[PDB]
């Protein structure tokens, strides 16, 4: 439908609303936000799916988190994200979980664990987490999904993957072989050419190789992860306040270019919320009291 | 080694209930 | 696999030995394979060569200019004579050199005396003159010098340190050490 | 597989080394295998050779003229003496050369002195004369020259640049660089 | 697998032979592979070399300074000429040497006479002078000497015992025997 | 597998050839592999070498003194020059020799003349003197002689029969024949 005045402004705010969860990754957001602006401006290709992305990049910089920030934007929760964990598909015959069993075999009545997720919700963000860890012909079953926009069920129902936003988060340690100035994206792009079959790469709308999370983005990532433990997990009449030296200490400990934001998340459960969980069980600081976090050293 | 087992489920051989023809 | 097989998987060829026909046909075979494996991914060419050879130079000069892939040259310890021309023959923006690599640009010579009648020696000298002009025309389109400047500079041996080989235009970046190591 | 094995899968043979009997029997064995693998697909023949040899020339001249496949010759850095005849011996419309490849057409010589009585030297000279006429008759049917023109031109060394080797008729196209590289 | 393949699995390269271009391109290929296999694990470099070569020295000097991994040099029996520079080129705190290893620091030389005009010999001597200053500047940043001290010390052959090579700054620890053996 | 591969599985290395840098780097690579395979099991080292080399001697002297495993040396037919030092370099209680093996202890020499100025020859002679004292200090800590006794004994060639090499202290047991054979 033609958009509400609120929904028009939100969808032009779509970059800056997806940046409330995604710190950095600016061209990753404004590649997946333009795909939703195409669908809602009435410029969706009625044969092709709404978006088809390979979110390639380093492990932990927000590949799955952008697919969850997209699913929260379009639905209100990231539990509406259809996440097909492609590490489960290790051989050729688990492709019968995408579209179900053929006739004459058990599991024919249940008809697929991806097709039936989209018959109910045809407007969906369909996440294929760790698509590199699938077999070489799991994703060959998605070569009509990404141009013709439909996947024929084992029971015999073409299901519309046209109004879906398909996301293939591929996962692509320090420096590579040989002499090179500086120190990358073309290494990730051409590894997709060697791993993925270039029938599959032509059907992807945008291949987005993600950035290293910079130190100026880890400082902003500290504020996001402290906002997890406070307010959702400190609804004990407890308030968590961090001094600006304390968030600087977490950023200096959680910052390694090659991983990003999971060493920060392991730092917070090593400096902050395991020392804090010892203070709650001992009731050094307990329910009904504001916690401040001074810098330790 | 990687020879797949092919479950091959039969169609349901099930009972039948009856409409009956009324007589005196 | 050797290390040399491992560098070639990462699209790196060593020049390494002097540029003779045996080495030139190796590098041309390596440049054309790496063009066919991925024509849009940069071939890197490591140069530790003492030079030598002009037709073998222009065999692997023309091939690294032919192929669809951009060539990244890296001078390791030495690029002398023909190898300094190959070092400049990389793609602009590429053409690294390690900080203590010397680059020896040098006019073409004859290794030893070639005998003959004077009408045969007027032709071997018109050839070593057009080998000289072709060395200077090639090295002018890749360094941006004026090809008479290179004739004045390569009149003798001009050994360039890597820091003064990018001032000359042979290389573009003296590539920094990654970790202190 | 080597690069040389990889180029041969794509029906490319290197001349590379000088044309002696060891190299000629290699190329004849390669030309006949590539004829048998696919006789209607063009064998490419890369030539970076300094020449040498006449019977070894006419061994691989006749074989690349024999085989069912068209031969595409490509001069890499050098086609001297015998190898320039093999460069012209490709199929018309084929016969490329890289832009800085030199082509050295040259009358047959004797490497060193062969002794003997004068009645034995009248025969070694009637042979080097018919080797000369056969070099010129072969090079006239492939360049379109008049075979006395080639006797005047190959009277000394005639080093042809690739741009003036297609004007001479040795090659047909000076093949352009694919990407700037 | 050889022993040499087994030491390389444990990230140990032998210098072993003299530092020429063939040995330098081997060690550079080994240093870059071991950088790519694990860039944060220390490459060990065993040095039993009689030296030789300056561009081949600075090829594998710059590479062991380039790579992300720290280099642990161990002098086995000898580090002469160029190899003593490579011995000092290890990471500080690393750079072992066995107790009876001699370290021969030595100014650069020309193996044999190179002829030429005096304007060509003023350049070969300005090069062997900057090879001398580069040998002394490199050996001063790794030993902590003042680079005129090294010019006074490497003015002749200075054979250092391992116990007086750590006093000189070439190595850091004369490494002790593990079991009496 | 060869016999040499079979003896190495039973932790036996042959010296066999003369001690040069090529042989020393082989034995050091073999001693360190056998240390890593089982550091508490005795490496046996068979010595049939004519000697030669001092830095190559002290390369494999220091390694067989370094490794965690005890070294059992066995002189087969000959331990001359450096190899007699390696024969004494085994673990005490080890160091066998076959009954007709000769042991030739011998002061260090220069193979051929090394030229130079007298200030350069005062250093090559201060080195061959400290090579002599290191040969005698090493051979005194392994034979129990007084290192001036060895200077008097190795002043010329002292060929020791195996029965009088254990009286000298080079070996410990002249090992008996197993079956009459
Ligand atoms: N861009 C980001 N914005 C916010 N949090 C981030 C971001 N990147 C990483 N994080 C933090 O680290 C976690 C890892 O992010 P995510 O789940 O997207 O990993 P990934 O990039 O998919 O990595 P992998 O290669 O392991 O799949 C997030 O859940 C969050 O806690
Ligand atoms: C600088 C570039 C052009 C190459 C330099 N010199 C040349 O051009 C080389 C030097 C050389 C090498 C081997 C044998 C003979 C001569 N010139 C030639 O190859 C050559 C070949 N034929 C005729 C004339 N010159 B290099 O070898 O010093
Ligand atoms: C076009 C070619 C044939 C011209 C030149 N080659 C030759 O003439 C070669 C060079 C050569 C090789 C061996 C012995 C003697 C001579 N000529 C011959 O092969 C040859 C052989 N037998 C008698 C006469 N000439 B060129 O390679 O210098
Ligand atoms: C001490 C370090 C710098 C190396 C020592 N000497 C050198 O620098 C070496 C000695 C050498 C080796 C082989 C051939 C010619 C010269 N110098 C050179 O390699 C060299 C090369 N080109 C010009 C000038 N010197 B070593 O070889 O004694
Ligand atoms: C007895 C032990 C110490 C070894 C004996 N002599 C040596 O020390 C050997 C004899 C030798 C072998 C090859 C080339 C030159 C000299 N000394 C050396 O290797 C040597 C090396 N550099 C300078 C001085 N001497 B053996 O070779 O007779
Ligand atoms: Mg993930």
């Amino acid at each position: 439908f033609k958009l509400t005045e609120a929904e028009t402004t939100r969808l032009l705010r779509m970059e800056e609303e997806l940046h409330k969860r995604i710190i950095g990754q600016e061209d990753a957001v404004k590649a997946v936000s333009k795909a939703i602006r195409r669908t809602r401006a009435g410029l969706k290709d009625p044969k092709r799916p709404s978006g088809s992305f390979i979110f390639a990049g380093p492990s932990g910089v927000g590949k799955t988190e952008l697919s969850k920030a997209l699913a929260n934007f379009l639905f209100g929760d990231d539990d509406a994200l259809i996440q097909i964990d492609m590490g489960e598909f290790h051989d050729r015959f688990t492709a019968s979980r995408l579209f179900g069993a053929p006739p004459g075999y058990v599991g024919y009545e249940e008809g697929g664990q991806l097709t039936e997720k989209v018959r109910r919700k045809p407007f969906s963000v369909v996440l294929f987490d760790a698509i590199e860890k699938a077999h070489q012909e799991i994703y060959n079953s998605l070569l009509q999904v990404l141009e013709d926009g439909r996947l024929t069920d084992g029971q015999g129902r073409t299901v519309d993957f046209k109004n879906t936003v398909l996301i293939f988060t591929s996962n692509l340690k320090p420096v590579g072989l040989g002499f090179s100035k500086g120190g990358m994206k073309q290494k990730v792009n051409d590894e997709l050419k060697k791993h993925f079959r270039p029938e599959f790469l032509n059907r992807i709308d945008d291949i987005i190789v993600f950035h290293q999370l910079t130190r100026e983005e880890i400082i902003r990532m500290v504020d996001l992860m402290i906002s997890r433990v406070a307010g959702q997990l400190k609804s004990k009449d407890m308030a968590l306040v961090l001094t600006d030296a304390a968030k600087a200490l977490l950023a200096k400990r959680g910052f390694d270019p090659v991983l990003g934001a999971r060493p920060l998340r392991r730092t917070i459960q090593r400096e902050i919320e395991d020392q804090l969980s010892e203070k709650i069980l001992f009731e050094e600081v307990g329910p009904g009291q504001v916690v401040t976090v001074d810098v330790d050293n | 080694m990687k020879v797949l087992i092919l479950a091959c489920l039969v169609a349901l051989a099930l009972a039948r209930e009856l409409e009956e023809l009324n007589v005196p | 696999s050797n290390p040399y097989n491992k560098l070639f998987e990462e699209r790196i060829i060593f020049l390494g030995v002097q540029v003779d026909d045996a080495s030139a046909n190796d590098i041309m075979a390596q440049l054309l394979v790496l063009e066919s494996l991925d024509p849009d991914r940069d071939i890197t060419m490591y140069i530790n060569s003492p030079g030598g050879g002009f037709t073998s130079l222009m065999a692997i000069y023309d091939t690294m200019q032919y192929v669809r892939a951009d060539i990244q040259t890296v001078c390791l310890g030495q690029a002398a004579s023909a190898a300094a021309v190959l070092l400049a023959a990389g793609t602009p923006g590429k053409r690294m050199a390690l900080p203590n690599a010397r680059v020896l640009i040098h006019q073409p010579s004859l290794s030893g005396v070639i005998q003959g009648q004077f009408s045969d020696l007027e032709i071997q000298a018109a050839e070593i003159e057009r080998m000289r002009t072709l060395m200077e025309t090639t090295l002018a389109r890749h360094t941006g010098k004026d090809a008479g400047v290179i004739r004045k500079d390569t009149d003798r041996d001009k050994i360039l340190t890597a820091e003064e080989a990018k001032d000359y235009g042979i290389i573009d970046t003296v590539l920094e050490y990654r970790k202190l190591s």
